[PDB]
């Protein structure tokens, strides 16, 4: 038992800044990678970023200027923060562990949704 | 940065019929890549990855292939569990992409 579970800020007007926390349980923060995917509505997912075992980064090309992602090992947290937040940033966010080339367990995501 | 696409976008299908899905690559991912199925309002589920390799208690129906930059799932004679969207993923280098989705729906 894995367990990845995200919680955010619901809906929210744009141009405010953003952070969604991903609280993991059963496995340590140094061993895995944890992945940033977001779905909007009716679309696919689109990869934002990971942050490795080891605290290093990776972002999506597009997004890499918005977006902020880091984590607290000791509270088992992983954090994805967004600056200027645009109506078009409304989506479903996960949370994934990565472990040899697989996103093998996610959380059940949290909805955005950027209106005035 | 590597695009996935996938094809076809939609497939309506019947009960016991077997499918097959693509995923091309727009350069290539040398056999990392990965399959997820993802259910009406569930997170997506691994299936297949390191092209070829099934995720434990994924059902034999399912099978993965392809190498450089094209891909296949082949689905063995549907089950109701079976429809939802389906989307290949790579991890070769990064950033990291997924292929736009194919939809699976009952006919």
């Amino acid at each position: 038992q894995v367990q990845l579970q995200e919680s955010g800020p619901g809906l929210v007007a744009p141009s405010q800044s953003l952070s969604i926390t991903c609280t993991v349980s059963g496995f340590s923060l140094t061993g895995y990678g944890v992945n940033w995917v977001r779905q909007p509505p009716g679309k696919g997912l689109e990869w934002l970023g990971m942050i490795w075992g080891d605290g290093n980064t990776d972002y999506n090309s597009a997004l890499k200027s918005r977006l902020s992602i880091s984590k607290d090992n000791s509270k088992s947290q992983v954090f994805l923060k967004m600056n200027s937040l645009h109506t078009d940033d409304t989506a479903r966010y996960y949370c994934a562990r990565e472990r040899d080339y697989r996103l093998d367990y996610w959380g059940q995501g949290t909805t955005l949704t950027v209106s005035s | 940065d590597i695009v996935l696409t996938q094809s076809p976008a939609s497939l309506s299908a019947s009960v016991g019929e077997t499918v097959t899905i693509t995923c091309r690559a727009s350069g290539n991912i040398h056999n990392y890549l990965a399959w997820y199925q993802q259910k009406q309002g569930k997170s997506p589920q691994l299936l297949v990855y390191y092209t070829t390799t099934l995720a434990d208690g994924v059902p034999s129906r399912f099978s993965g292939s392809g190498s450089g930059t094209q891909y296949s799932l082949k689905i063995n004679s549907l089950q109701p569990d079976d429809f939802g969207s389906y989307y290949c993923q790579h991890f070769w280098s990064t950033p990291r992409t997924f292929g736009g989705g194919t939809k699976l729906e009952i006919k």
